[PDB]
RNA sequence: UGAAAUACCACCCUGGCGCGGCUGGGGGCCUAACCCUCGGAUGGGGGGACAGCGCUUGGCGGGCAGUUUGACUGGGGCGGUCGCCUCCUAAAAGGUAACGGAGGCGCCCAAAGGUCCCCUCAGGCGGGACGGAAAUCCGCCGGAGAGCGCAAGGGUAGAAGGGGGCCUGACUGCGAGGCCUGCAAGCCGAGCAGGGGCGAAAGCCGGGCCUAGUGAACCGGUGGUCCCGUGUGGAAGGGCCAU
RNA sequence: GUGGAGCCUGGGAGUGAGGGCGCGAGCGAUAACGUCCGCGUCCGAGCGCGGGAACAACCGAGACCGCCAGCUAAGGCCCCC
RNA sequence: GCUGGGGCUAGGAGUGAAAAGCUAACCGAGCCCGGAGAUAGCUGGUUCUCCCCGAAAUGACUUUAGGGUCAGCCUCAGGCG
RNA sequence: GUAGGGAAACCGAGUCCGAACAGGGCGCAGCGGCCGCAAAGUCCGCGGCCGUGGACCCGAAACCGGGC
RNA sequence: UGGUUCGUGGAGCCAUGGGGGAAUCUGGGCGGACCACCGCCUAAGGCUAAGUACUCCGGGUGACCGAUAGCGCACCAGUAC
RNA sequence: GGGGGGAACCUGGGGAACUGAAACAUCUCAGUACCCAGAGGAGAGGAAAGAGAAAUCGACUCCCUGAGUAGCGGCGAGCGA
């Protein structure tokens, strides 16, 4: 029968209009108190998932 | 950090948002932090002061 | 006269008493639900609003049920080990294994941070009350063998070492370009803007001489924001920023 | 330097038990057809061919087919040959 | 005590002077049909021909170590030169 | 498929972060002489591989239900 | 407690085992906690063709099988055993 | 009037486990297998205390779509209006 879209990678990539995957950075979701001012503004920008993982995660997402 | 070295938070004593995370050690330090700031709300600098984390 | 001032009329506090409603407990009795029993049964006898049983609360619970009970390893078990830092092994780029050889981390500092100004060690010899191998003082010699919070290595006085002054850049918003690299991480970073610190200035400042001092998601807390708000306005609850 | 070279994008893999030898070390005992790395090589997949008495990995040499033709390699030239 | 006939007790259940014994010739949980083509990162097997190329047994991580994901190495198509 | 960017409100060849008119992320643009050629895209056929099914084939020890 | 996409979630709706327990239109249920506004609907009685499912049975037809195939059985088969 | 029977289909009352989650308990397999009651040539459902945003529609059943959307989920595997 037609495949499932998986959630959990809805919820946390985008596709953009090229085809890249798109996601948020990890490592700042808790323990930032020593972490300099550079480490937080970065963290929270998006980044590109390196090619073979994102082909990976488009196949998951058969209708975006 | 540890039981007598805490985290804390920075608050801008002119709007009272938090601003910055810090540490210091409550035996050495016992008062409270104070120390001028740039808070980004007021967008100049402020006294903030040691705030429970 | 005090803040208030009186006899009498209320209403309400105070705290208690006697009646009463309404129940909350307890003690005693009763009988009729309910249970037991009796050649007799629309009855008599016993128990009795308990016990049994229904719903719900917490508790004990291998009697039973489903499972879990790591890996490396000169076989397995036992012992040891598991991440991170330094040195060697490592064959003069990088990288490189063994249950190979040795150590250290899971912290710390409100200054042990920024800037400006100043200063220079260990050690050896001689000399000086108590005072010594070694406390503090004076002279001469002494490039770094001292110091740099802590392992080791690199680095270092033409300071990264010692002292003082003013300070909070232990910034916000970003980030050319790179190191490293399977991913994800880790790392270095000029410069531009905001508002600052020090300095006459050139300039420096996005913590600390450097390399360890750490933990991806999920779930949830807290402070902002005021973005969504299930017919509509709100609210509930989410999102976003920070921790 | 034109090579079954290199580079970019994409489709399909298989492999993630290696092994011997030479050199450089560690471990072991200046032991092991021992073990664990590094550079290389061959076997693996060339158990096809010549030599080494026989013999994956030593020496010689990369088998498209055919020939009762010639030259050589290592190794050999008393006989088995 | 032994024995005939007639009866009752069974599968997480019986029955057991106790051996996990026995419950229809294998009982630490009977047999039959069904769920059912359970699941098996294991072992085995996998069928005509010819042509070209042609690996790996490493690294990282992994309740991972004889299994995987990514990278490395092979191959095809397009492109670059 | 013809528009993307943003968690979203929303805006749109732009948008998001931001105080920024700063910087960055993700985005935005045919061949020939009106014609022919070719193409985004999409539809169908064919083929490789993937996902879901027992999914290349055979094989447990077992677990469960209902009966004997 | 169950049903629903909804596994306690902000958890409404529909169903109900236990306890409490109404009203007759100005009555009552719903629009996803809740409150207001605005709308929708009339619970606690019952019935109702057709369009849908299946294939023991009859027929028609196959880029379905052809006796190890096709049903387990082309034949005295749910038989012998 | 009932009783019993009928391949499969249908409704109601009860209701697993292997398996998947590369372990496993919530979760999944699945309200499936299966037992039972009942129905009939069908059964169920059915004439709004509906939907839900359309100032709207207008019983029920069935097919296509909406849509693997909205959502649900040790926010895992998966489930799925
Ligand atoms: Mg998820
Ligand atoms: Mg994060
Ligand atoms: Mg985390
Ligand atoms: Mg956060
Ligand atoms: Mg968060
Ligand atoms: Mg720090
Ligand atoms: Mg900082
Ligand atoms: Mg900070
Ligand atoms: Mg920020
Ligand atoms: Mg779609
Ligand atoms: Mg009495
Ligand atoms: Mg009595
Ligand atoms: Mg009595
Ligand atoms: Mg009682
Ligand atoms: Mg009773
Ligand atoms: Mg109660
Ligand atoms: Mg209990
Ligand atoms: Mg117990
Ligand atoms: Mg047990
Ligand atoms: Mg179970
Ligand atoms: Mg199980
Ligand atoms: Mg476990
Ligand atoms: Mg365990
Ligand atoms: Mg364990
Ligand atoms: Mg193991
Ligand atoms: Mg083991
Ligand atoms: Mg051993
Ligand atoms: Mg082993
Ligand atoms: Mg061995
Ligand atoms: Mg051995
Ligand atoms: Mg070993
Ligand atoms: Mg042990
Ligand atoms: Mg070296
Ligand atoms: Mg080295
Ligand atoms: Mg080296
Ligand atoms: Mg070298
Ligand atoms: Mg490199
Ligand atoms: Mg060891
Ligand atoms: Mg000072
Ligand atoms: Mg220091
Ligand atoms: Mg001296
Ligand atoms: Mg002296
Ligand atoms: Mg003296
Ligand atoms: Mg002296
Ligand atoms: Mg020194
Ligand atoms: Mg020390
Ligand atoms: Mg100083
Ligand atoms: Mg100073
Ligand atoms: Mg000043
Ligand atoms: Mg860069
Ligand atoms: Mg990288
Ligand atoms: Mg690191
Ligand atoms: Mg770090
Ligand atoms: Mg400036
Ligand atoms: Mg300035
Ligand atoms: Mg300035
Ligand atoms: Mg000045
Ligand atoms: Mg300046
Ligand atoms: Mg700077
Ligand atoms: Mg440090
Ligand atoms: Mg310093
Ligand atoms: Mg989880
Ligand atoms: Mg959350
Ligand atoms: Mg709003
Ligand atoms: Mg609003
Ligand atoms: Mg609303
Ligand atoms: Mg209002
Ligand atoms: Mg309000
Ligand atoms: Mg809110
Ligand atoms: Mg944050
Ligand atoms: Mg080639
Ligand atoms: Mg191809
Ligand atoms: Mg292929
Ligand atoms: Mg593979
Ligand atoms: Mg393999
Ligand atoms: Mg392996
Ligand atoms: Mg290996
Ligand atoms: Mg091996
Ligand atoms: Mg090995
Ligand atoms: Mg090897
Ligand atoms: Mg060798
Ligand atoms: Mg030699
Ligand atoms: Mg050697
Ligand atoms: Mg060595
Ligand atoms: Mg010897
Ligand atoms: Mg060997
Ligand atoms: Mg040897
Ligand atoms: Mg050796
Ligand atoms: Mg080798
Ligand atoms: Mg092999
Ligand atoms: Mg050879
Ligand atoms: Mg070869
Ligand atoms: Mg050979
Ligand atoms: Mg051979
Ligand atoms: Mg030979
Ligand atoms: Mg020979
Ligand atoms: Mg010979
Ligand atoms: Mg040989
Ligand atoms: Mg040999
Ligand atoms: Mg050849
Ligand atoms: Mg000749
Ligand atoms: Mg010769
Ligand atoms: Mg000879
Ligand atoms: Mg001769
Ligand atoms: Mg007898
Ligand atoms: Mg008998
Ligand atoms: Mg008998
Ligand atoms: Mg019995
Ligand atoms: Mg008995
Ligand atoms: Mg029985
Ligand atoms: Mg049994
Ligand atoms: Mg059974
Ligand atoms: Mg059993
Ligand atoms: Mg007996
Ligand atoms: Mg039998
Ligand atoms: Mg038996
Ligand atoms: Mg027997
Ligand atoms: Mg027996
Ligand atoms: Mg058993
Ligand atoms: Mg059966
Ligand atoms: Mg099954
Ligand atoms: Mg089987
Ligand atoms: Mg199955
Ligand atoms: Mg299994
Ligand atoms: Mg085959
Ligand atoms: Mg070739
Ligand atoms: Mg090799
Ligand atoms: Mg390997
Ligand atoms: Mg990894
Ligand atoms: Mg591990
Ligand atoms: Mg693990
Ligand atoms: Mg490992
Ligand atoms: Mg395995
Ligand atoms: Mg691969
Ligand atoms: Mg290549
Ligand atoms: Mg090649
Ligand atoms: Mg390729
Ligand atoms: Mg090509
Ligand atoms: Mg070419
Ligand atoms: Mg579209
Ligand atoms: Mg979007
Ligand atoms: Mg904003
Ligand atoms: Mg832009
Ligand atoms: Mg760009
Ligand atoms: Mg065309
Ligand atoms: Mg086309
Ligand atoms: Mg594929
Ligand atoms: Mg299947
Ligand atoms: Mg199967
Ligand atoms: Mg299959
Ligand atoms: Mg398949
Ligand atoms: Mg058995
Ligand atoms: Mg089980
Ligand atoms: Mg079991
Ligand atoms: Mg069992
Ligand atoms: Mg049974
Ligand atoms: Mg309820
Ligand atoms: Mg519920
Ligand atoms: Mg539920
Ligand atoms: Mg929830
Ligand atoms: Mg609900
Ligand atoms: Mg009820
Ligand atoms: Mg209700
Ligand atoms: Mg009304
Ligand atoms: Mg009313
Ligand atoms: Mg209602
Ligand atoms: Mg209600
Ligand atoms: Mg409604
Ligand atoms: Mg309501
Ligand atoms: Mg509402
Ligand atoms: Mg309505
Ligand atoms: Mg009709
Ligand atoms: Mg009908
Ligand atoms: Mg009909
Ligand atoms: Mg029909
Ligand atoms: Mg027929
Ligand atoms: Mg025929
Ligand atoms: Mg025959
Ligand atoms: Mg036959
Ligand atoms: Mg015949
Ligand atoms: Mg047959
Ligand atoms: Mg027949
Ligand atoms: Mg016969
Ligand atoms: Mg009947
Ligand atoms: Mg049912
Ligand atoms: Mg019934
Ligand atoms: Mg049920
Ligand atoms: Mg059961
Ligand atoms: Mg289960
Ligand atoms: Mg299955
Ligand atoms: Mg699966
Ligand atoms: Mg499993
Ligand atoms: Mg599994
Ligand atoms: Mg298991
Ligand atoms: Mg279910
Ligand atoms: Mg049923
Ligand atoms: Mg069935
Ligand atoms: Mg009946
Ligand atoms: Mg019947
Ligand atoms: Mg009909
Ligand atoms: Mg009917
Ligand atoms: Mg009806
Ligand atoms: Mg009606
Ligand atoms: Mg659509
Ligand atoms: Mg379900
Ligand atoms: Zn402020």
């Amino acid at each position: 029968p037609k495949m499932k879209t998986h959630k959990g990678a809805k919820k946390r990539v985008k596709i953009t209009a090229s085809g890249k995957v798109v996601a948020m950075k990890t490592g700042k979701r808790h323990l930032n108190w020593q972490k300099s001012g550079k480490e937080i503004r970065q963290k929270g920008r998006k980044f590109v998932l390196a090619k073979p993982e994102a082909e990976r995660i488009k196949l998951l997402l058969p209708y975006e | 950090a540890s039981e007598v070295r805490i985290k804390l938070l920075l608050e801008c004593t002119e709007c009272k948002r938090r601003n910055y995370a810090t540490e210091k050690n409550k035996r050495n330090t016992p008062n409270k932090l104070e120390l001028r700031k740039y808070c980004p709300w007021c967008r100049k600098h402020t006294v903030h002061r040691e705030v429970k984390i």
